[PDB]
């Protein structure tokens, strides 16, 4: 368990020197390999079930993991100038974010101000 | 007499049964009717059921909405090795992700409607054996 714990911050922390210093596409893949926060479906709620449950260490650091992805998120998808184009993926993934972020803002830290970046 | 040397002949001994299982399928096992433990009911076999549905991921709407415009033809499936989706709407060929979604790559190659795809593997001494799979995709004039 206290290896587990450690290897997750580690690979945080990875994700933390890749966010910035570009590499934008990078950091949405491993945030997802977490396996902390919903990219697929409407499963943000099972991201609620399994979140009081979450180690102290972790529980603390979700608020960045969140807002990390509402930005890359963003800045990937800026609109692009002029074919296939899935802009429709990399937007389900902050719909399920905030939906994510939407149950879990009392027992966060208070900053759903997700929405600023969200919004544009 | 030796517990080290004991439990080696311990392990394999089981190992050996373990591989002498008996066939899968036999003619014998169901001459008379099938045994067969069906609910029609989801989770209705509570402890046993095999399968369970983890996730459902639904198409993005940036690969669909360049799947808007079809007059002629249309067609999906996945690629078992690839752990991608394609989707086919006339000339115009999309591969997503299966885990990511937001990354999807799209063929501007074909100038006409495309008949079929396929993954197929490569052969054993071409210029490109070491790829480890190859895109078959046809279309009414060429297979590319």
């Amino acid at each position: 368990f206290v290896d587990s714990t450690f290897y997750l911050l580690l690979d945080l922390i990875t994700f933390f020197d890749e966010y910035h210093s570009g590499h934008i596409d990078r950091a949405f893949d491993i945030i997802e390999r977490l396996k902390l926060v919903p990219l697929n479906q409407e499963s943000v709620e099972e991201r609620v079930a399994a979140f009081r449950n979450f180690s102290d260490e972790i529980r603390h650091n979700l608020s960045e993991v969140l807002l990390a992805t509402m930005n890359i998120l963003f800045t990937q998808f800026k609109r692009l100038k002029g074919i296939e184009d899935r802009d429709s993926q990399l937007r389900s993934q902050a719909r399920t974010l905030i939906t994510f972020a939407g149950m879990i803002p009392y027992r966060t830290s208070g900053d759903t101000n997700a929405r600023l970046v969200q919004m544009e | 007499q030796e517990a080290l040397e004991n439990a080696g002949r311990l392990i394999d001994r089981q190992l050996q049964e373990d591989r002498m299982y008996p066939d899968l399928s036999e003619l014998l096992m169901v001459s008379s009717g099938m045994d067969m433990d069906y609910p029609l009911q989801l989770l209705s076999v509570p402890n046993l059921p095999e399968i369970s549905s983890i996730r459902r991921v639904p198409l993005p709407p940036e690969l669909v909405e360049q799947f808007g415009h079809m007059q002629c033809n249309c067609m999906m499936g996945v690629f078992p090795p690839i752990s991608r989706a394609w989707l086919t709407i006339d000339s115009d060929i999309f591969m997503w992700n299966y885990e990511d979604g937001g990354d999807l790559a799209y063929f501007d190659g074909l100038s006409e409607t495309i008949l079929a795809v396929g993954l197929v593997k490569p052969k054993a001494g071409i210029f490109q054996p070491h790829v480890r799979h190859l895109l078959v995709l046809a279309t009414p004039v060429d297979i590319v």
